Order: C-alpha cells, then structure tokens, then sequence
C-alpha cells in the first residue's frame, strides 16, 4: 500500500531523492490518506 | 411543570410550538428531530465525525490516542540548532516539524489539515510541561513508541518551561497552588494556554509578504550596524530584531511549504486515488487553494476559511498549545463572503454553500484531537477542548457589525448541531433583527450558546486596558469596538495587532469559597487538600466580629491572588525567551514592526484572573453575618464543629443557615453585601497588582466540588454552584427578573462574570418565543449586565437520555461554560443540570421587561 511519489523539482520542500510517501487507510469512521516525507 | 399559558395585558397568551409537526414528535425526544445538515456531504460528515472528547478519563472513541511525530521532530530539531539564538531554534522546530510530518486528507472534506501524523491522534508538548508529557506515558494513550517518547520527555524535562518557572517559587507554595484548592495551578505546571491569533494579517496579506517585510527589516538592521560611526549603546539592539525577523521568515517559509505538501497531497490522491470523478474536481479545486493559501493574501471565502484553519492549526497546536478558537468570524470572514457569495467576484458562490462551509469547519473543529493535559480533560466531561468564536456587536463607528456571514456562521451551528465550537454573541441594541432570530434560533434549539456578551461594557473595557499600554499603543477608542471572548468570558482585542498572545497575559482561576474555609480553619485546608493551604491568620478565638471574619479572608486572599499572578509573570518573562513564537510574531504587526516575539511585545494589557465559586462564598458570609454576629443564635466554635461534622447534628442548624437570605432574590440585606464582596475584596484587593503589561489584574466570574462544608448551608462537596454570578443552584425562589435585579448590582471593578440561566421550554419555542427573549434581552442590557447564556430542554428529555443513551444521541446541552452531548456527561454531572431551576414568566415579570405582543 507503500506508494512513492517524487517530489518535483521546483517544489518548496525539493531535495535530492524526496518522495512523498501516499499510503491509503480506511477504519470503522471511514477513508483518509498519508503523505509521508521519505527518501 | 412549566407554564403552557398565561394571561398578560388582558391577552390570554398560548404557549404553542410553531411547527405544528412539534406537536406530534413526543416531547422526550424533541432534540433528535432538530439537525438539518445542509448537504448530503456533511450529513455524511457528521455520521463519520472523528469526535475527539472525553469523559471520566477516557475517550468516547476507541482509536483516539497521543502521537509522537510532534515530540520527535521538535528534539531533533532542537538538539541540532544548539548554540543558535532562542528564537532561531524556535523556528528551527516548527519549521522541522513541519517538514517532515505525516500530512492527512480525509474522504468527504473540503477544509483539509491536521496537527498529528494519523487523524484519530494528537500531538503533544514536552517543552511546555514535563509532568503533563509524563501523565500520557503512564496512560492508556501514551504516544508510541514508549520508550521513545520517555526518553524525549526526560531530554526536554531540564529544558521545560515548568522547569524553567518553578526555581523561583518557594516549593512549598507551589504544593499548594498543585493542589489545585484554593488557587488555579499556574499554566507553566499544565502547559495550559490560550492565544488569539491575528487572522486578519494572514488573510489580507498572505505569507510571502510577511517574507518580504522581514527581511526588509534585516537589511536595514545590518545596514544600521554597518553605518559609521558605530554607537554601542544603540547599536546591539539590532542583534534581537535580527533574530526575531529571521525567525519569522524560518516560519512562515515553513508554514507555506507545509500547506503546499498538503495541496500536493490532494493532488496525489486526486490522480491516483480517488475514483469519484466529482471529489477528484473537488481535490484539484482544494489542491489549488493549498497552493496559492496562505502564501498568498485571499481572494474569496473558500481560501478565506482553509486559510484560518492553517493558521489555526499554527497558532493552537502545531507551534504550541492553545486552548480556545478566540475570532471575531463573522467580521474576519465578511470580505471574502462579499467577493464569492455578493460579488462573485473569486470563488463565486452562493448563501447555501457559505452554510455548507461553516458546517464543514465545525466538523473539522469536532474532529481536532487536543493534546491538553489529562487533568484539563477532567474539568470538561464531554468535551474535546474549549473552542469559543465571537460575532456580532459592533463597528469601529459602533454601528451594527451583524452580517450575512454572521448569519450563515449561526444557521450552519443550528442545521449541523454539534457541541464545538461554542459561539460568543455581542450584543448592542444596534444589532438588526434578521441576525438576533438566527441567535434565538439556536438558543430555542438547547444548544447553550450564542452566549450573550454585552457589547458596550465589553468595548469600555478595552478602552480602560488601552490606558495601561507600556509603549502607549493600546487600543484606540475605533479599536476598542474590535474585541472578542479570549475563551469563555473574557474580552480581548482581535485584529492585526495587539492581540493577547498567552494565557500568561489574562487567566487562570481562584476559589473564594475555598478560602473561606480556611480563614476559619488557621489556613489550614482540611476538608479536601488536608494540609496548610494558607497563612497561619489565627485560630477561632482571635476571630472577633465580623470584619475579622472579612479581614481573615483578604490575608488569605492576598496571599493566594498574588501568587496567582506572579507565576503567570514569570511564565511570560521565559515564554519569550525560550518559548518563542515566531509565525504568531510574523503575523502581528506590531511584532514585525519592532523585530520582537509575540510574548515579549504587549501593546494592549488585559490582565485578569477568574474567581471561581464567589457566589458560594458570598452567602455564606452573608449568614455568617446575620445568624452568628447579629442574632448570636450561634457561636463559632459551635459552627466550625458543625462545618467539621458536616452536619450529621445540626440539621436544623444547616438548614437555618441556609434559609438565610441569598444571591438572586432582589434581597436588600444579601445583596448589600454580596455588592460589596465582589467590588472590593474580588476586585479590590486584586486590582492592587499590576501584570507584566503594566495594567491592573481585574475579576472575571466563571465556572465546587472540592469544596467542604460552607456556613451558606452547603454539604461537603455539594458541587451545585451555578457558576460566576448566577445564584446557587435552588437558591433563587424569586422569578428570573429577580435574578436579573440582583446581578446589575454589581457594577464596580469587575472585568467580568458568567450568569447561567434556565428558560421555559414551551415559552422559548412558542411563537411568542422570539419577542419574550429579545426583550429579556434587552431588559438584560439596559440592566448593564455583562454576560448571560440559556438552557432550553426540558427534565423529561434529559430523563429518557438517561434511560435509553443510545436513543438521544443529538440532545445537546449547556453545563458550566461550554456545551456537550448530555448522553456523553456522567450520572452526577446530569443530576446537576436537572437540578438547575427552569425560570417561569409571569405577568409581573414580562411588565418588568417591557413586553409587547
Ligand atoms: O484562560 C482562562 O482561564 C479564562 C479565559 C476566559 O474566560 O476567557
């Protein structure tokens, strides 16, 4: 449910290698999704 | 047993529902049949809620727990920036926390954010209070992994701001302030706070401007140390503005990058995720206004509404910790409302869908996990955590601050139903009808709030503060009108400027009743702390009279009211020099004007404390008075051993003294002194001690059980107080206008207090209803009162709530100062709001308001 998504060049938060980690959950309440900074 | 007819003017009055569909649904579920969620959205919104509150020490929802992110980000951060100016460091950690938090979307949301890394957690806050951080880790809901979060909390501990404080107390005073008897435990012990944030500078300017000021300053602060000749006397003060200006830029350039990662998360999902091609629209839509908001000034209400709650989330819980909502939102909100429902301008959009946007934002607020400590979760069963808006009252000319955006704010509380956040309403005889119905509609629903303030004592409060200003830049006499409830009673000024920052300004509580008790024990507290609680101010035989009495309890008070205002200094002394805000200092303009942190700089002085269960004190006085020194059917002695036996004799002795007159009958002889005790021992005496801002420390009346038997005919721990300066719980006998009477007798130095009363349930959703309430409310102004909030719901309701909970889910109801689910209030807290007395209105009565139908 790991997805990467490298994050652009021109972003604000730009480094070498940085991807937004997007994982998908969904409990009792309902569906929501995480974005995580990773490299 | 309320009235369904009375007969006034020769017109027989018929106390009938106007919806005659209120007729058929059965009365002990009348609340179950209010909500009208606007959209199919936030219906499913609400179903899906992520409540965040708590009661008997738990939350109602299963998944609701700390997170550590927070804790982990802020110690990285600060063991890397070691050695840096305190206010660069300060930055430094928000800036790292908001670099690499989990960000969250949730389906269905339109305002989106969050402050922990999971939507069901909240963060927490090792740099405020160690014992607070500590507490969670010996709970149920310890951030994870443990051993991790101890270890930060014991890195932090030396570094804490109660660590920080607490050498400069003796121990022992502070053992008894950590009782929490007598006096409020000072927030630096708690990490209790509270802050209005200047929305206004956000929204008109945008973040990239604040940049830029910035950083103008710096180059004109190098320049300025560069210039020949050098003078050393001026020249370092350079050094400070450098850094509090870099720190700005730090934050905000954070801030920015964190709500863009948070709009390139809805554009992930959008992309990848979403199957739904309408929410996919809707997520690119959302993506945009991340992008542009708050980098940008605003352009229509949509980015006007993520735009606060971004700066919301900054200022309350991901910088620090505040409690409350403190806004003036109707007149935040007005300009963008005017671009996309008015104008059309950006964001075109119509009345409805402003509605649907309030709703969204109250769930979002009912969702925000509060990462307050667990014994500020205790005081408020049912609750998440305080959240007050203001609306209403007045312009800077005076004239009607009543809008459609205030009227949308008050239909999206009535359709959407939720207990948080609660709404301040400021009236003034100015404001036009078409907003006051929409106020009554939802006091007529049970919700408890809008609480009504009084506009003008408000206002001229502001006025007398801005006296005080240490750099004589207070309120002016327009600025005055610009003020909201900072949490529940207390007035402050909103806006882009001098703004209350910290609770260390304006706060924290004292307990008369308490002191009462101790004055006739040597200062010994032995009906609940069991220990010296206060100065040794003489044993029973060297009471004589009873301005012994009178004079014994100021000594004690004196002693209690200056520690409660000397901790909250010395808070603000090391808040601004360790604890620094930066993005709070980058957004007032006062900050950004003279290079300093948001806790250094006070423009306008708003000093108070909150005695808390005066009225229990006050009576008790007043039949101390009467039954011991001026009829001597009893002695001293003969009392304190009845105090300490707690009446298990002496019944008809209890019940003498409780038979003596008491607050709210309009009587002469209680209310004499009563008026007195509220204007110079409360007020007086606290008045003396001037605050960190240079201005007086004033009362403010809000809300017992810790409290032990008491000469007003009180049990141990009876917890029947009604709170402020409403009368004791079965203690009014007299109609509600002699209530009314009775509070407008206080009138002199006095920064507030907190009147709770109980209306007719028939009467209020009568057609009748709106006319009876609008005049008790005016009656209620003129009378110079300073505060007053409602309760509709009938004991029958509240009774089948306690028998089938799961029936009488949306019965919402008013407690102290903020308003809960009542199936979601314990057993005893339940009984207490029964046991309050629903005020009736007769024909004398409504001749008294000046009625007319
Ligand atoms: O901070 C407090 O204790 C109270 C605030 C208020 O009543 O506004």
């Amino acid at each position: 449910c790991a997805n990467f998504f490298p994050v652009p060049k021109d972003a604000d938060d730009y480094e070498a290698g940085k991807a937004d980690c997007v994982r998908e959950k969904e409990d009792e309440k309902g569906k929501y999704w995480l974005s995580k900074p990773i490299f | 047993v309320s009235a369904k007819v009375l007969e006034y003017k020769g017109k027989k009055l018929n106390f009938t529902p106007e919806d005659p569909a209120e007729e058929t649904i059965p009365a002990d579920e009348l609340h179950e049949h209010l909500q009208k969620p606007s959209t199919a959205r936030t219906k499913r919104l609400k179903e899906r809620c992520r409540w965040k509150h708590a009661s008997a020490g738990e939350f109602i929802e299963k998944s609701v727990t700390a997170g550590i992110e927070r804790m982990r980000y802020l110690t990285e951060a600060h063991k890397a920036s070691e050695g840096k100016p305190e206010a660069i460091r300060r930055a430094l950690g928000l800036a790292n926390v908001l670099n690499k938090s989990t960000l969250v979307l949730q389906e269905d949301e339109f305002i989106v954010g969050y402050h922990a890394e999971d939507p069901n957690m909240f963060p927490l806050y090792p740099e405020l209070s160690h014992m607070a951080v500590q507490d969670y880790l010996r709970s149920d809901y310890s951030p994870q992994p443990a051993d991790e979060a101890a270890a930060i909390n014991e890195y932090w501990k030396p570094h804490s701001l109660q660590s920080k404080c607490q050498p400069y107390f003796d121990p022992a005073d502070l053992g008894r302030m950590y009782q929490v008897s007598s006096m409020e435990a000072p927030s630096f012990a708690s990490g209790y706070n509270s802050i209005v944030p200047p929305y206004e500078t956000v929204l008109e300017d945008g973040l990239l401007a604040r940049i830029k000021l910035a950083e103008k300053h710096i180059a004109e602060a190098q320049a300025d140390m560069s210039t020949f000749p050098w003078n050393g006397t001026k020249g370092l003060d350079n050094i400070a503005k450098i850094d509090n200006w870099k720190a700005m830029v730090i934050a905000c350039k954070a801030v920015i990058s964190w709500a863009r990662r948070q709009g390139r998360l809805c554009k992930i999902v959008a992309e990848n995720f979403e199957t739904d091609p309408k929410r996919q629209a809707e997520l690119l839509e959302i993506a945009d206004i991340c992008q542009r908001i708050p980098a940008e000034p605003c352009k229509g209400l949509k980015d006007a509404m993520q735009a606060k709650f971004f700066t919301f989330l900054i200022c309350h819980a991901i910088e620090r910790y505040a409690s409350g909502y403190a806004q003036k939102e109707d007149t935040l909100l007005w300009p963008y409302y005017k671009a996309s429902v008015v104008d059309k301008k950006f964001q075109p959009m119509s009345h409805m869908d402003a509605v649907e946007l309030v709703e969204m934002e109250r769930l979002k607020i009912s969702e925000h996990g509060a990462g307050k400590s667990r014994a500020y979760r205790e005081i408020f069963p049912g609750s998440n955590d305080l959240f007050i808006l203001t609306v209403g009252g007045t312009n800077a000319k005076g004239e009607d601050a009543c809008n459609d955006m205030t009227d949308a704010i008050l239909e999206a509380a009535k359709r959407i139903r939720t207990a948080e956040p609660s709404i301040v309403f400021r009236y003034s005889k100015k404001n036009r009808e078409k907003t006051l119905r929409w106020v009554f509609e939802c006091i007529r629903d049970g919700l408890g709030y809008p609480s009504i303030k009084h506009d003008e004592i408000g206002t001229e409060q502001m006025k007398e503060y801005a006296k005080f200003s240490l750099n004589g830049n207070g309120a002016t006499d327009e600025e005055a009108h610009n003020w909201v409830n900072v949490l529940c009673m207390s007035p402050g000024i909103h806006g882009r400027r001098k703004t209350q920052k910290t609770r260390s300004e304006g706060g924290g509580s004292i307990f008369p009743a308490k002191l009462l008790e101790i004055s006739l024990n040597d200062g010994y507290d032995w009906s609940y702390a069991d220990m010296q609680l206060g100065p040794k101010t003489g044993d029973l035989s060297s009471l004589k009279s009873f301005e012994d009495v009178w004079e014994a309890f100021r000594k004690q008070y004196q002693y209690a009211i200056n520690l409660c205002i000397s901790t909250k200094d010395v808070s603000r002394y090391f808040e601004q020099r360790f604890l620094q805000m930066p993005f709070v200092s980058a957004i007032d303009d006062g900050c950004m004007e003279l290079g300093m942190d948001a806790c250094a700089l006070s423009e306008q002085p708003n000093g108070w404390h909150n005695p808390i269960t005066t009225i229990v004190a006050a009576n008790s006085l007043v039949a101390i008075k009467k039954l011991v020194f001026e009829e001597k059917k009893y002695t001293l002695e003969q009392l304190s051993q009845a105090l300490k036996a707690n009446w298990e004799g002496f019944e008809e002795m209890r019940v003498d003294f409780k038979r003596a007159p008491k607050w709210g009958n309009d009587d002469d002889y209680a209310d004499g002194i009563i008026t007195r005790f509220y204007e110079e021992i409360i007020g007086g005496e606290m008045r003396k001690i001037t605050n960190y801002s240079g201005g007086p420390v004033m009362p403010t009346g809000q809300a017992g059980s810790r409290t032990g038997p008491t000469p007003d005919g009180r049990f141990g721990g009876e917890a029947a107080d009604d709170g402020g300066i409403s009368p004791y719980m079965g203690t009014d006998k007299k109609g509600p206008t002699a209530v009314l009477r009775s509070v407008s007798k206080v009138q002199k130095n006095q920064k507030g207090n907190l009147l709770n009363q109980r209306l007719s349930v028939p009467i209020m959703r009568s057609k009748h209803g709106f006319e009876i309430w609008n005049s008790y409310i005016k009656t209620w102004h003129d009378l110079n009162i300073d505060h007053v909030q409602f309760n509709v719901v009938s004991t029958d309701e509240m009774r089948a709530a306690q028998r089938e909970p799961e029936k009488h889910h949306d019965l919402i109801v008013r407690v102290s100062g903020y308003s809960a689910r009542f199936v979601d209030i314990p057993t005893y807290g339940q009984n207490t709001i029964i046991a309050r007395q629903e005020q009736d209105f007769s024909a004398s009565d409504l001749e008294f308001l000046n009625v007319e139908i």
